[PDB]
């Protein structure tokens, strides 16, 4: 039915723009816990 | 007044298939037009 080959089509855009969203996240995530180990690993500016 | 004869009978089911158009307005608002393309191209012309 036409119906089903809407929500068919709309359910595998979910799933693919989705998996978009998670591999950006990945990117940021990698993003931020690089910013992390930055400031957990420097010192202060009058202590250098 | 009890007689046997020959009478054209149906042998199949009908067929109602939605079009896109059925398809946009179940969606958009719960609802179907039956016959919703002849209803549509009789709108401006005489034989509303």
């Amino acid at each position: 039915t036409v119906i089903d080959q809407i929500l068919n089509i709309n359910a595998l855009h979910t799933v693919l723009r989705s998996l978009k969203n998670s591999a950006d996240s990945l990117e940021r995530g990698l993003i931020h816990a690089f910013m992390q180990t930055l400031l957990r690993k420097s010192p202060p500016q009058f202590i250098v | 007044y009890i007689s046997t004869q020959v009478v054209s009978a149906p042998i199949s089911y009908g067929h109602f298939i939605m079009g896109k158009e059925n398809a946009v307005t179940a969606i958009a608002y719960r609802a179907i037009m039956a016959d919703f393309t002849q209803f549509t191209v009789n709108a401006g012309t005489e034989q509303q």
